[PDB]
């Protein structure tokens, strides 16, 4: 349901459609590995495949702009991470003197 | 009450017709 | 355990909605002599 | 702007904890009291969290209530730890929600 404006938005103005945002918070507290969680009803499976199936399927969109936080990006499921679904990675890391300069400056 | 009235109607118009 | 159990769904009608012979649809025996009449009446006026 | 002047820290029943109250005092309450186009100016934000621990049974919920008490506030919100577990997916977090 995150995704039908834009569809519905893309299919009436094709090229001219405004850019539309969705924000993930916490990614990696429900986008582990698929059959390595540990044993239980299958809902991690159906969640990853969803997301996988509906960020680049047989439908094309080009409107959408998603962004994913995570401290621990080692858990996050080796397909997400292909490019054209998360393509451009960052680091951000504690800042060095400059850096606390900068901050205080406009701080206060 | 409308298909009352509506049967009133034509009994009244074949009894102006009757005439 | 925890989280390890999902849940389905049934429904009910409605007790309103009861038969289906109920008036207003059902009673169209009642309405229909209604219009077998107003039929015969127009039938005579016709003539 | 929400607080009386008659009253220092026993006028209400809590008697021992002294320093302890002063600190929080300074440190929570600095920022809700004084007027608001004053604080706007400083540009700063609120305190939003404040974790106190010790032994079982020594005045701690009776200190979190009149706290709230003497600033005005709604009723507070109680809730324990283990309660808020369940058994179905997604109603463990939902609780928290
Ligand atoms: N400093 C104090 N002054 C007055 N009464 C106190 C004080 N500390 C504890 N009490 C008494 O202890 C009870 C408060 O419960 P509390 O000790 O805060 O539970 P807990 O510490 O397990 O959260 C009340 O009956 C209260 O009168």
């Amino acid at each position: 349901n995150l995704f039908k404006d834009a569809e519905a938005e893309y299919r009436a103005k094709g090229e001219e459609s405004s850019l539309h945002i969705i924000i993930f918070d916490e990614l990696d507290s429900v986008f582990k590995q698929r059959g390595s969680r540990g044993d239980g009803t299958g809902v991690g499976d159906n969640v990853v495949n969803q997301l996988l199936a509906k960020m680049d399927g047989v439908d094309q969109l080009n409107n959408i702009l998603v962004i994913g936080m995570t401290n621990r990006k080692d858990l996050i499921d080796s397909a997400l991470l292909r490019p054209g679904r998360f393509e451009v990675q960052v680091e951000i890391h504690l800042p060095d003197e400059k850096g606390r300069l900068q901050i205080f400056d406009i701080q206060t | 009450s409308r298909t009352a009235e509506l049967q009133a109607e034509i009994d009244d118009t074949v009894g102006i017709m009757r005439d | 355990d925890v989280g390890g159990q999902q849940i389905f769904s049934q429904a009910l009608l409605n007790a309103n909605r009861r038969g289906e012979a109920k008036t207003a649809l059902a009673e169209v025996q009642a309405r229909h002599q209604e219009l077998l009449k107003l039929e015969k009446s127009m039938a005579e006026l016709t003539q | 702007a929400v607080i009386r002047p008659d009253f220092k820290f026993e006028d209400l029943g809590v008697g021992g904890l002294d320093k302890e109250f002063t600190k929080i005092f300074r440190r929570a309450f600095a920022s809700r009291i004084f007027p608001p186009s004053v604080i706007e100016k400083l540009g700063i934000s609120h305190v939003k969290g404040l974790l106190l621990y010790g032994p079982p049974g020594t005045g701690k919920t009776l200190i979190a209530r009149k706290i709230g008490t003497m600033l005005n506030a709604k009723e507070p919100k109680i809730v324990n730890g283990p309660e808020i577990l369940s058994k179905y997916v997604g109603s463990s977090e939902e609780n928290i929600r």
